[PDB]
């Protein structure tokens, strides 16, 4: 609720200057109280007062009264002042596990919107990943295992979020190696390539979790277990995503990522049966990956592209994250990554989602657990409704922005869903698949909406 | 309350005073002489009678008069106070205003100095006394901003003149209650009240430790206290008005007093009839400084109501005739504009200065036109008449002497006129309606970053010039924030407009909302040979055609003509102006039409 009414009264927070340092004045003495969550609640109001404002803070007895002073602001004093508000939140990294993670998603935002702090977040960051990460020569599990892991009263929880930890100096050396350029950023992307390289090398037996030893919901050392297996998970899902992008287009990232994606699926393998959590790879990244996939037939990608295009899993893989991204947009209007709150970046990402779903369904219907096809249909099925419920200005640009007014657009989709309903009708029974009949039916029900 | 915005239309530099002067700081370590001005300017000059130029720096913070400087910190700071309610702190070496303290309620009046302790206090209209402590408002930084105050109680009625004496252990008030009111600075603590005096006291003098007082009084009467023995031990009448300004040698035994009646004499305490008349000024004296480089002060420098400031000079005090007829420096002033008349047009400005010279001014671009020399200022206002009505939408006042133009929200949109009517152009070929207080508004903000959309700067039509102050201020008193128009891109000035502008210039400014329209409901009938409404900047012949059309262009104001009170109306004249002018009768307007 706090950091929902903040988000909300932040607009008057914009344009005014008493209201600001009466804010800061509040934070500054809840983060000195002992008394706990109230730091939970400081982080949150401090990320979001210092993630959108470049320039903040200002220019009791009864016997005293306040005077205007006209000195002109120094922007060296408020540089430091952000500098020090901001080593505060440095020094806050030895609390609980939900601190760790606000403060791990809002750092990307922090550095995007004020250039100034490039410098010391990165020193952050780098100063504390290397409390896990073991750089030598070779010692197989290069990320620590349990160095993460606490043990008090036998209730045993996670505190340092590993994963989310990787996922947001990937996105941080990102922003800063394409962008903003114009050596610790050099030493940095040698450490996630120590890790890669390192990481796909794993036996699964060096992480002492190669067979299926305890993984109970109700023992102590299988909670443990359990929870032990999500942050390699997700260390490798923020892996492929990195080495994806590390060089342009070469055959050796994709052996790369191809055998860690295996190294991920046979875990996923082990853990689904015996008994989930989101992905985390972004929305963005997502789009470039099924886009590029494809879509997309430069000769030169061909003879890279290949190696991953045989995996039929992995096209599986990809297209449910892209339903669980589409999902979760339906359920609030936020995406898990990074542009999670920005509107129209989800909306323009969507559209090149739907451009190039609904190219792989309509191309390729030659023979049709279940195929690709059954799941891009899905996916079509629910994103039109998720087009209608939230953006419902800009269906005109959705359709413009599809490969005259908006019926004919939309009387041409149905066509083509009509198309392969009729032909996948005009068989004789034989179990037909009615699943697809079905929700193709649906789709015209949401389309003929309009 | 209701947040106004101001604008003064000036000149860029006013090297010389536009008014009088109420006081005078003499700097003896740089032979700088500092003025404060009633045209709410502090100006400082150069007494070398080497340089030809004498001025140095304006000082230009103040909104009101300027009514006491106190010289502090061996001549680094001056304080002054205004009429503004305000006490500012300034930098005297650079000329710039480092704070401003608020918490007056009225018209500080008063200022005194404690030389020993360096300490200053000061008072007013409010009936409120406060003593600081000059090094802490020095040591006022951006954060470090809290200061604490000590003040005076006993205090009956408004105080109009201070003194202290140079140790800073005695202070005494002077007010309407006729009786001076002494206290102990150091302990706060009310001391004796001696009573006697008949009148108002703007003039107060004590001796270095506090002793002897020489009071000064509207009643025309000097008197001189001893406090150690709280009683009157001399009392001088040598005015035949009142007397507004006291100066003391250092030796505290010749009095130089001046005032209403002009004539400034010297006397001596011990002996009254040995007595110098020392000249007489051209206009009521306000205030003198002696500059005492030497025992036998060799000048006075006066203060007048008027504009120019005189040194004259003392040849010595051993010998109804003046001792001098022509001052030996003299600071040239400027005139005071002092009558003001709006023309039709709601645009244009006719102004007469203390110097009988008649002026044209342009509201809307915030400049002079031309200057019209010594023509008779009512034949001049005859002769520049135009028949157009324009509601009223700004008021003038010359209380600073220079003109100042403010808006307020109950009338700023008032008055739209078609783009024909001024002097703006049609490149397009048609002229639509302009609101001129939007318009206005438009281009004071034309720097601020905020009304920029996407790149478009102003209005399109017009610019004023660059230096024009814009103030915005409470309805009656408090200024909230004053800047230069160009300087609205800085950082500070941004942060502090966001904070200060109210949302009705918003309104208009930003979101680029059209004010609302007025119509006006007239009858229509057939005595020149029903109830209608239309804006009021129609013009009659769109009256024209709609009767044309209803009782079937060129044709129609060929046939058609149309009265008003059984006068015949001009066809290109609007609704708005025959109303104002020609309905003489009340109730709705009504206008009778015929065919011919």
């Amino acid at each position: 609720t706090v950091q929902r009414l903040l988000k909300a009264v932040q607009p008057l927070l914009k344009v005014s200057m008493s209201m600001r340092d009466c804010l800061i004045l509040v934070l500054r003495k809840a983060m000195f109280a002992n008394q706990l969550d109230a730091r939970k609640s400081a982080v949150a109001g401090f990320l979001l007062l210092l993630k959108n404002f470049k320039v903040l803070g200002s220019l009791l007895s009864v016997s005293q009264v306040h005077v205007d002073v006209h000195s002109h602001y120094n922007s060296v004093a408020n540089e430091t002042f952000c500098l020090e508000i901001m080593d505060s939140l440095r020094r806050c990294l030895s609390q609980q596990a939900d601190v760790r993670l606000m403060l791990y998603e809002g750092f990307y935002d922090v550095l995007r919107r004020n250039s100034q702090l490039a410098n010391s977040v990165m020193q952050t960051l780098l100063s504390q990943l290397k409390q896990f990460y073991e750089p030598k020569p070779d010692l197989l599990p290069p990320l620590k295992l349990e160095a993460c892991i606490l043990t008090q009263g036998d209730k045993i929880s996670l505190q340092e979020p590993l994963d989310y930890l990787l996922c947001c100096i990937q996105h941080c050396l990102a922003w800063y190696k394409n962008t903003v350029i114009p050596a610790f950023y050099e030493d940095l992307d040698d450490i996630l390539e120590s890790i890669t390289n390192r990481m796909i090398k794993s036996e699964l037996e060096d992480f002492e979790l190669d067979k299926s030893a305890d993984f109970s919901q109700s023992t102590s050392i299988g909670i443990k277990n359990n929870i032990c297996a999500f942050l390699v998970m997700g260390v490798c899902e923020v892996l492929i995503e990195y080495n994806f992008s590390i060089s342009s287009f070469s055959k050796n990232r994709f052996e790369d990522i191809l055998s860690l994606f295996m190294c991920y699926k046979k875990l996923s393998d082990i853990l689904n049966e015996k008994a989930t959590s989101d992905s985390l790879l972004s929305m963005k990244f997502v789009s470039s990956l099924l886009t590029a996939l494809f879509r997309d037939s430069i000769q030169s990608h061909q003879e890279s592209l290949s190696v991953l295009r045989s995996s039929n899993e992995f096209m599986r893989y990809a297209v449910n994250v892209a339903l669980q991204k589409v999902q979760q947009l339906k359920e609030t209007g936020h995406v898990s990554g990074p542009d999670g709150q920005n509107p129209e970046k989800i909306f323009q990402n969507l559209c090149d989602i739907t451009r190039v779903l609904l190219w792989r369904y309509t191309s390729i219907p030659t023979s049709v657990g279940k195929s690709i096809s059954l799941l891009c249909l899905e996916g079509l099925q629910k994103i039109f409704s998720a087009v209608q419920q939230f953006y419902q200005p800009k269906i005109q640009q959705f359709l413009r922005a599809l490969d005259v007014s908006v019926t004919q657009r939309t009387a041409f989709q149905i066509r083509q869903f009509q198309r392969s309903l009729l032909n996948l009708l005009s068989s004789q029974e034989e179990d037909f698949n009615s699943k697809e009949a079905l929700l193709l039916v649906t789709v015209l029900t949401s389309l003929s909406k309009l | 309350r209701k947040v106004q915005v101001s604008y003064v239309i000036r000149d860029e530099v006013e090297k010389y005073n536009r008014n009088g002067v109420n006081a005078l700081q003499l700097d003896p370590a740089l032979n700088r002489l500092f003025t404060a001005g009633r045209d709410s300017i502090i100006r400082i000059w150069s007494v070398n009678q080497h340089k030809q130029d004498p001025y140095i720096a304006s000082m230009e913070h103040h909104t009101d008069w300027v009514n006491d400087i106190v010289l502090c910190c061996n001549g680094k700071t001056l304080i002054s106070a205004s009429s503004d309610t305000t006490v500012k702190v300034w930098n005297a070496h650079k000329g710039f205003c480092m704070s401003t303290l608020r918490t007056h309620k009225d018209y500080v009046k008063a200022l005194a100095y404690a030389k020993d302790k360096e300490l200053v206090a000061s008072a007013g209209l409010d009936r409120q006394i406060f003593l600081w402590d000059v090094n802490t408002l020095t040591a006022l930084t951006a954060s470090n901003n809290t200061v604490t105050t000590s003040s005076l109680s006993g205090n009956k009625d408004s105080i109009y003149s201070l003194a202290m004496n140079q140790l800073g252990t005695i202070i005494v008030s002077g007010s309407t209650e006729k009786v001076l009111r002494v206290w102990d600075p150091r302990t706060c603590a009310k001391l004796m009240k001696l009573k006697g005096h008949t009148d108002n006291v703007k003039a107060l003098l004590l001796n270095r430790d506090g002793t002897q007082c020489l009071s000064g009084s509207s009643d025309g009467t000097i008197r001189l206290w001893s406090l150690g023995q709280q009683r009157c031990i001399a009392t001088y009448r040598v005015h035949d008005e009142g007397v507004w300004a006291l100066q003391v040698n250092d030796a505290f035994t010749h009095v130089y007093s001046g005032g209403r009646d002009r004539k400034i004499y010297c006397t001596d305490l011990r002996n009254p009839d040995i007595r110098v008349l020392i000249c007489e000024e051209k206009a009521p004296v306000l205030k003198m400084e002696l500059d005492r480089s030497a025992d036998p002060p060799p000048a006075i420098w006066v203060a007048t109501t008027k504009s120019t400031v005189n040194k004259w000079t003392l040849k010595g005090i051993h010998n109804i005739t003046p001792l001098c007829t022509q001052p030996d420096q003299v600071i040239k002033g400027g005139a005071s504009i002092i009558q003001c008349h709006i023309l039709n047009d709601k645009r244009h400005i006719l102004t007469k200065d203390t110097n009988n010279n008649v002026a044209y001014w342009d509201v809307l671009k915030a400049c002079k036109v031309e200057d019209l020399g010594k023509v008779d200022f009512e034949d001049e206002i005859k002769k520049r008449f135009k028949m157009v009505y324009v509601p009223n939408w700004f008021s003038v006042d010359l209380k600073t002497g220079m003109l100042t133009i403010t808006l307020d929200e109950s009338d700023c949109f008032a008055a739209w006129v078609s783009a024909k009517d001024a002097g703006f152009s049609s490149p397009d070929g048609s002229d639509p309606k302009l609101n001129l207080g939007g318009l206005l508004l438009q281009a004071l903000l034309e720097y601020w970053p905020r009304t920029h959309v996407n790149v478009q700067k102003g209005n399109g039509y017009f610019q004023v010039p660059p230096h024009t102050p814009v103030i915005f201020g409470e309805a009656g008193g408090r200024t909230l924030f004053r800047l230069l128009c160009r300087d609205s891109g800085g950082e500070t000035e941004s942060m502090l407009l966001n904070e200060t502008v109210p949302q009705w210039v918003i309104d208009i400014t930003v979101d680029k909302n059209m004010p609302k329209f007025n119509k006006i409901p007239f009858y229509l009938q057939p005595h020149a040979s029903d109830r209608l409404s239309a804006s009021d900047m129609l013009q009659v012949r769109k009256v024209m055609e709609h009767v044309y059309e209803k009782i079937i262009a060129v044709l129609a104001e060929e046939k058609i003509e149309l009265l008003c009170q059984d006068q015949v109306l001009d066809p290109n004249m609007d609704l708005r102006t025959v109303k104002h002018f020609i309905w003489k009768s009340g109730g709705d307007l009504t206008l009778h039409y015929r065919q011919k």
